[PDB]
This record gives C-alpha cells, structure tokens and sequence, in this order.
C-alpha cells in the first residue's frame, strides 16, 4: 500500500506538469490561431 | 496556494482591454478609425493618397 501511494503521488504529480505543459501548448496555439486571423484580415483587405 | 495567484490571466485581460480603450479614446478623440498610427498600413496609403 505504501508503496501504491507513493507512486500515486508521483504520478499525479508528473500528470499535474504534463497538465502544465499542455496549458502552455495551448496558450502557444491559441497565439497561432490570433496570428492566422490577422493573416486573412490583411490578406482580405489586400484585395483592395 | 499562497506564494502566487494565477488570478494574473484577469492582468492580462484588463491590460489589453486598457489597451483597446486608449485606441478608442484615440480614435474618437481625432475622430478617425484608422488613426494616423500604424494601423491599417493598406488605408494608411488610401488616406495618405
């Protein structure tokens, strides 16, 4: 059993750092999507 | 939970929300949406020509 809960804590606790790890991709994902937005804004408006 | 918040993301939020306010305070101000800034270069040319 202790042996159970001691790689249970490590486990959530190297799942919390992935759940981090996946936040920042998301973040870095979230700025590609805002990037590629202005790209078809200037691209539209280059129409002109 | 008490060496950091992670409330910063309402930082972020109300930084470019005061960001956004300042260019409308601009815009209206000089009463025109393309400020004579940067934005918009494409109608920065229009306007300039």
């Amino acid at each position: 059993l202790s042996n159970q809960i001691s790689g249970l804590n490590v486990a959530t606790r190297n799942a919390n750092d992935g759940i981090s790890l996946a936040q920042t991709a998301e973040g870095a994902l979230q700025q590609s999507t805002n990037i590629l937005q202005r790209i078809r804004d200037l691209a539209l408006q280059s129409a002109n | 939970v008490n060496t950091n918040i992670a409330s910063l993301n309402t930082q972020r939020n109300l930084n470019a929300s005061s960001n956004d306010l300042n260019t409308s305070l601009q815009r209206l101000t000089t009463g025109y949406r393309i400020n004579s800034a940067k934005d918009d270069a494409a109608g920065l040319q229009i306007s300039n020509r």
